[PDB]
């Protein structure tokens, strides 16, 4: 790599990390897809 | 020399001679 | 436009829940027989496996499309 | 390079995967532009086949070099969109080499 | 496009004829695919006579049985196609 | 009586006097590759990928517009008939704008499968495409008009099915572009069938942007509620939630067709 | 929070899933990255975009940048082009 | 080919066909079949262009109007054919012939010399919108190869030099005896008769019986 | 075999020298036995037709009689028409412009004396609308006729009713095609129609109608009066009578003579019209029939004659009979690539294989005279020709593919150089 270096590119790390797993930096899987069917919240009003 | 309505004046000139419509 | 999806007939089970997964958000189904789809050349053989497999069945009559007549010429109809 | 994902959702990556690994859902960002709003590949699903990395016509989903990622639990392994486009990032500098290296072949 | 050889659908589709003339009793249909591969079609009594003449027949002898498989057409009556690759 | 005998690659059928050649095809159960050409919209000619060889005759006809005549022999698979569409179909992909992953007629396209069934493996266009400005045709149907195969089956249905008469070719040549001259929206009930109906994916559903692609699709077969011509319709839905409804066919109740709230 | 404002509810319990977790997102967000990229200038009426890179890029796509009003923008890269 | 509405060029500029122009308007339709007043669709908004050289969206949708055709056709029949201008258009508005029989009879000189007498480039018009320069193609009169198209006139048979002596009489005074300003009389044989020298006919010459 | 009698030539009036007016009419006595003919009936006007063998004398020449015939079927309640294109589009023709222009009264009997072949009520002239100027001249003349009696109701005469009007054309080459013509008069955009609905059974305005080339309408009264034996005797064979030819580029003096239709090529500029221009020796190819039918090199020209079966013998087309001469002087790449460029500028776009294809040989023409395409794309632009040929709605698409079929029969080593040439210099 020092020879030739890498292309940068504005959004690349600069610092790598390694298995973040054991430790609390570990990924967490979760959708990221938003709500689908929104309800009708009932009235706050009293009728 | 010819006016710029020359063709479409002189045809309403023709349209007496028009035979009558279909 | 092609037709050729519309050549044999198909039975399919009736369709059953669907709900989100919680830790990915993936569709989750609790039945077995919702992905089959058999495909049977013709009406009187489907009814047959509906039969002796003992499921319930309610067939749909093909609906073709009907004869449509068209002609070039119409389009330049002195009265349309 | 700019810093727009690649990926434009056309989902055939979904559609020629083996093990049915990658799930994608998408819907036009504000931008208006075409982009995938959930990219899910279960690694524990996948059978690290590369097609994906061949189907792609924009060469989004890529076959990275790293190939050590043990996790302690299974939740780990399942990737979501966030976790591969930060996978994509620590490893732009090597895939690009990589596919440098490769391309004219393929 | 793949070569292919008009020798072999010749001789394979003579010999067809020639179990089917030795074992008419059972076999119904004998095809020859356009690539160059037998299909003697036998009513299923034939399974045992059929094979017996293919495994000790001079002029045929089909001593392994490459495979045994049932295709399952659910459309046909009869739903199993019980097919037997002999070599 | 009114029963010519046309032979369509020697099957005999038999057609009432004024049956096109591509209809005696499919009576036989053939296919002519066609674009223009709809059921229930007038006959144009306009992509001429239909051109088919009768028997013993100089020049190939085109199918969807030649009244069938006694004794022809139609010859669909000839060595001819597939110049005349390896060769028709080398135009239309040449104009084209190859942004199939983005375009969401991916898998509904008749103009990739035509191609991918009576077409050529590859391309000799190496000269420069063309780019026609899009229109905001409207809040319901996308019109990324460099898509356009130039096939007029809007410009019919916009004035045939529906009475809108809006939609309209604009010049001549090969920027001849099939959009509203001046932008007026083409508002109008019925309006959401012009997506259905353009095989290619230049004018599409705006709601229906990108949310799925069509194989994914689950289609189950239902009945419309929105209005009681209980209009037949089709839902498609992927992993649990409705992605789109769009028409399928009763020849009776909706034809092909389902109105604008109903979609 | 995420690309798509994927927060998960005060009330909702995945959140127990990042508990004593990181949920994993990125800074870097597209919708922001593109806009940075100017609007490229051309003198031609259609323009291609590659993708950059040719074959290393997105598959090759003419814009017409006509409309003056407007700029074009490429259905891939989401570059701009003016003319 | 997209009408994106200018101020300038937009209905907001009122269009209305004098009097007398709704009289020939009138004539245009009697000659087409009862029933059919759409097929005179060419011919009025041909004459809405000699009213004004424009013809502004508002133009075609009053055209729509007189013949009661929806506004869609007008725009198509403008925007298909080519002498409709649509735009602003030069009072000369000089147009080039350049197929190539003129070609090869050397028509691009005659371009060249007018873009630079003009001073103006082909598609587009002098700051005093005297003259709009553009090179259309065959106008007929292909026989007087170099050959251009002034407003309706037809000038023929031009040198170079001659276009830009009418050019001259064209920006100073008017009529410049627009025609094949060469010696030869229409299409005749250049040097000489090479036929018809000979005095015409006379009526019933070797008719047939009856 | 040629030299034609001025004598027994047509339009004595071509290069005007007599009044276009009727006075100079009268004095040609065109209108002579007009009542006369039309008393005779459709059938006989019709018939002559047939006995003359006079070709379309447009664009393909079809048998005009039998053509016109095609109407002569009884009427079904729909008024049967006549439209005589005059849209003179075809590169290279001053032809039509000079009946027209130097003869209109020839055209007008021309109309009535046609129209009773085909019981025609009405005639609409498509003169194209470039040519204002001419259009002043015919309807002054058309004027003048009716003011005579010799048109409208009581035509001359006889109880046949007939009016002939003018419609204005709108700079359009593809106005001239047979259904596009019509549709142009219909009043939409004009575009062809396919032709299965033949343009007798479904008309214009729904009513049969048939359309001729200007001097097809007008050498009909003159064939009648001189018969079609005189007329059949000056051509050969089935091409028959004499034809105008207009003879533009690289000749000495370009001029429109009517001559007797097969003449010989080498003849024609050498005996009318001038001499090559820099000799005979001068003439890398010439283009009988205009922009559409295919240019012939110089072998051929000395040998060829003007006439239709020669020239398809020859696989160029007599088309208008447009000498188009190139002498050794000209990129004829570049000279072929502007008629390219003068077809995608003019096709409608109706159709796939047009629209697409014209433009597509334009690109690959203009890389050629460049020399930036490689010699391998010569012989694509050959398959690319052929696709367009069979598969277009029109005739259009059939002209285009044409002269680029012409260039590379013929041209082919030219085009390899200019390939070669770039190629050198890097
Ligand atoms: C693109 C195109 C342009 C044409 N232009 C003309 C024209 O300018 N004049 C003409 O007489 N015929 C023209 N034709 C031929 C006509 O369509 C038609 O065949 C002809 O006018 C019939 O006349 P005829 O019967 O006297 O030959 C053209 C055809 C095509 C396909
Ligand atoms: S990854 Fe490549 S293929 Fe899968 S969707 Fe994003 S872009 Fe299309
Ligand atoms: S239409 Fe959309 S999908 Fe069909 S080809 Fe053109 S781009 Fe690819
Ligand atoms: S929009 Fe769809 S339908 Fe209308 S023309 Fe273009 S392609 Fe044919
Ligand atoms: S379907 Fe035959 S013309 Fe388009
Ligand atoms: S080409 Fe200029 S006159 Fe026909
Ligand atoms: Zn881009």
């Amino acid at each position: 790599p020092t020879t030739n270096p890498p292309t940068a590119r504005k959004f690349i790390w600069t610092n790598h990390k390694f298995n973040v797993s054991a430790t609390p930096e570990q990924y967490v899987p979760y959708s990221t897809t938003r709500k689908k069917i929104h309800e009708w919240v009932p009235p706050s009003t009293p009728y | 020399d010819y006016n710029t309505y020359t063709f479409l004046d002189l045809n309403l000139d023709l349209s007496k001679f028009r035979l009558p419509q279909p | 436009s092609g037709v050729n999806n519309t050549k044999k007939w198909k039975m399919e089970f009736d369709t059953r829940e669907r709900w989100e997964n919680p830790l990915m958000g993936w569709a989750s189904t609790a039945d077995p027989l919702s992905n089959m789809v058999l495909t049977f050349s013709a009406k009187e053989d489907a009814i047959a496996f509906a039969e002796k497999n003992g499921w319930s069945y309610d067939v749909e009559e093909k609906k073709v499309p009907k004869p449509k007549s068209k002609s070039y010429g119409a389009n330049f109809s002195w009265n349309k | 390079p700019s810093g727009e994902e690649r990926c434009i959702a056309c989902k055939l990556c979904e559609a020629i995967c083996p093990a049915q690994a990658i799930t994608i859902e998408a819907e036009p960002r504000a931008d208006g532009s075409r982009r995938t709003t959930r990219y899910d590949i279960d690694m524990t699903k996948c059978i690290y086949c590369g097609f994906c990395q061949e189907a792609c016509p924009v060469d989004a989903i890529v076959e990275g070099p790293n190939f050590e990622f043990s996790t302690e639990t299974h939740e780990e392994l399942l990737y979501n969109k966030e976790k591969l486009l930060n996978n994509g990032d620590k490893w732009e500098a090597e895939i690009a080499a990589n596919i440098q290296a490769d391309y004219l072949y393929r | 496009v793949r070569p292919r050889s008009d020798v072999t659908h010749k001789q394979l589709s003579a010999f067809g004829e020639y179990v089917a003339e030795i074992l008419p009793k059972y076999v119904q249909q004998v095809q020859v695919s356009c690539l160059d591969e037998l299909e003697i079609c036998i009513h299923p009594d034939g399974v045992i006579p059929t094979l017996t003449f293919l495994r000790d027949h001079t002029n045929a002898q089909f001593k392994s049985l490459a495979d045994l498989t049932a295709v399952d057409v659910p459309t046909r009556q009869n739903r199993f196609e019980i097919v037997y690759n002999l070599l | 009586s009114n029963l010519i005998e046309v032979f369509v690659d020697g099957q005999s059928v038999m057609v009432e006097p004024g049956t096109t050649v591509l209809q005696a095809c499919e009576k036989v159960g053939m296919q002519i590759p066609r674009f223009c050409y709809h059921e229930r919209l007038s006959v144009a000619g306009n992509c001429r990928m239909c051109l088919v060889e009768i028997e013993k005759a100089p020049k190939v006809v085109a199918a969807c517009a030649m009244p069938v005549m006694k004794g022809w022999n139609i010859l669909t698979n000839s060595e001819k008939s597939k110049k005349a569409r390896e060769g028709v179909m080398e135009f239309l992909l040449a104009n084209h704008p190859l942004d199939c992953p983005i375009c969401d007629q991916g898998g509904e396209c008749d103009l990739q499968d035509q191609s991918m069934m009576f077409g050529s493996d590859r391309s000799r266009f190496l000269e420069g495409k063309r780019a026609v400005e899009d229109k905001n045709i409207g809040p319901l149907v996308k019109t990324i008009m460099t898509r356009c195969i130039q096939c007029t089956r809007c410009i019919r249905f916009a004035s045939e099915i529906a009475g809108v008469d809006d939609l309209g070719t604009t010049g001549r040549g090969n920027d001849m572009q099939v959009g509203t001259y001046i932008e007026k929206m083409f508002m109008s009930e019925l309006s959401g069938n012009v997506i259905d109906i353009c095989p290619v994916g230049a004018l599409t559903s705006k709601p229906y942007a990108f949310t799925a692609r069509p194989w994914e699709t689950r289609k189950t077969e239902s009945i419309d509620v929105m209005d009681a011509v209980g209009s037949n319709i089709v839902v498609s839905t992927r992993t649990g939630e409705v992605m789109r409804i769009l028409p399928r066919m009763h020849e009776d109740i909706n034809e092909e067709w389902i109105s604008d709230k109903t979609r | 929070i995420t690309h798509t404002g994927q927060v998960y509810d005060e009330k909702d319990y995945r959140r127990v899933r990042f508990v004593d977790r990181q949920k994993e997102v990125n800074e870097n967000f597209a919708i922001d990255l593109i806009a940075q990229q100017p609007v490229n200038e051309v003198e031609h009426r259609i323009i291609a975009c590659d993708g950059g890179g040719g074959a290393l890029g997105h598959p090759k796509v003419y814009i017409n940048l006509d409309k003056e009003t407007k700029t074009g923008t490429c259905g891939y890269c989401g570059l701009q082009f003016k003319q | 080919f997209v009408h994106r509405d200018t101020p300038e060029n937009n209905p907001d500029t009122p269009f209305d066909f004098t009097p007398e122009n709704y009289k020939r308007i009138e004539a245009i339709v009697k000659n087409y079949p009862e029933g059919h007043q759409a097929a005179a669709v060419l011919p009025v908004l041909d004459l809405a262009q000699r009213q004004n050289g424009w013809l502004p969206i508002s133009a075609m949708n009053k055209v729509a109007e007189v013949l009661q055709v929806p506004p869609m056709r007008v725009y198509e029949v403008a925007t298909f054919y080519t002498m409709y201008n649509r735009k602003p258009v030069g009072k000369y508005h000089i147009q080039v012939c350049t197929t190539t029989p003129c070609m090869l009879r050397d028509s691009d000189s005659i371009l060249e010399t007018l873009q630079r007498k003009l001073g103006i480039k082909v598609g587009e018009t002098t700051p005093d919108k005297l003259f709009t320069l553009i090179e259309v193609e065959c106008l007929g009169a292909c026989v007087n190869a170099p050959m251009v198209q002034i407003n309706d006139n037809y000038y023929e048979d031009l040198t170079p030099k001659d276009i830009e002596e009418i050019i001259d009489e064209l920006k100073a005074g008017k009529v410049p005896k627009p025609g094949p300003r060469s010696g030869r009389f229409c299409c005749e044989p250049a040097g000489g008769l090479t036929s018809l020298t000979e005095p015409p006919k006379g009526p019933g010459f070797g008719v047939q019986a009856g | 075999f040629g030299s034609l009698k001025d004598e027994d030539r047509i339009f004595t009036n071509l290069y005007g020298r007599h009044d276009w007016r009727l006075k100079g009419a009268l004095r040609r006595g065109d209108w002579y036995k007009t009542k006369e003919i039309l008393l005779k009936g459709p059938d006989w006007i019709l018939g002559e037709m047939k006995t003359s063998g006079l070709r379309g004398r447009g664009g393909a020449g079809f048998p005009t009689g039998l053509k016109w015939s095609f109407m002569n079927k009884p009427s079904d309640g729909r008024p049967k028409y006549l439209v005589v294109n005059a849209d003179e589009g075809e590169p290279g023709t001053c032809k039509d412009r000079e009946i027209m222009r130097h003869d209109p009264h020839k055209l007008v009997e021309g109309c009535l004396v046609g129209g009773r072949a085909m019981g025609a009520r009405a005639a609409y002239i498509y003169i194209r609308g470039e040519f204002y100027n001419e259009a002043s001249n015919l309807q002054v003349a058309i004027r003048e006729a009716y003011e005579a009696g010799l048109i409208g109701k009581n035509a001359c005469g006889s109880d046949y009713d007939f009016d002939v009007f003018v419609v204005r054309g709108a700079g359009a080459y593809i106005c001239g095609e047979e259904t596009a013509l019509i549709e142009s008069i219909e009043g939409k955009q004009g575009k062809p129609r396919l032709k299965p609905p033949f343009p007798a059974d479904v008309g214009v305005f729904g009513c049969p109608t048939t359309v001729a080339n200007v001097e097809t309408v007008a050498v009909s009264p003159t064939i009648c009066r001189r018969g079609g034996t005189w007329f059949a005797g000056f051509g050969r064979e089935r091409n028959s009578g004499t034809k105008l030819f207009n003879i533009s580029g690289h000749v000495n003096h370009p001029c429109t003579v009517e001559e007797e239709m097969s003449v010989p090529l080498k003849e024609l500029i050498e005996k009318h019209a001038g001499g090559v221009t820099g000799g005979w020796d001068n003439l890398l190819a010439v283009i009988p029939g205009g922009s559409s039918t295919p240019l012939i090199p110089k072998s051929v020209c000395e040998t060829v004659l003007m006439d239709f079966d020669a020239l398809v013998q020859a696989q160029t087309g007599l088309g208008t009979a447009a000498v188009i001469v190139m002498d050794r002087s000209t990129d004829i790449v570049k000279a072929i690539a502007r008629l390219i460029e003068f077809y995608k500028h003019e096709s409608c776009g109706q159709c796939t294989p047009c629209r697409e294809g014209v433009d597509w040989m334009n690109k690959v023409m203009a890389r050629f005279v460049k020399g930036d395409a490689r010699p391998a794309e010569i012989d694509s632009l050959w398959e690319i020709s052929k696709q367009i040929e069979g598969h277009t709605i029109c005739a259009l698409g059939d002209g285009a593919a044409w002269p680029v079929q012409g260039l590379i029969r013929h041209f082919r080593p030219e085009l390899e150089d200019r390939m070669q040439r770039f190629a050198q210099q890097h």
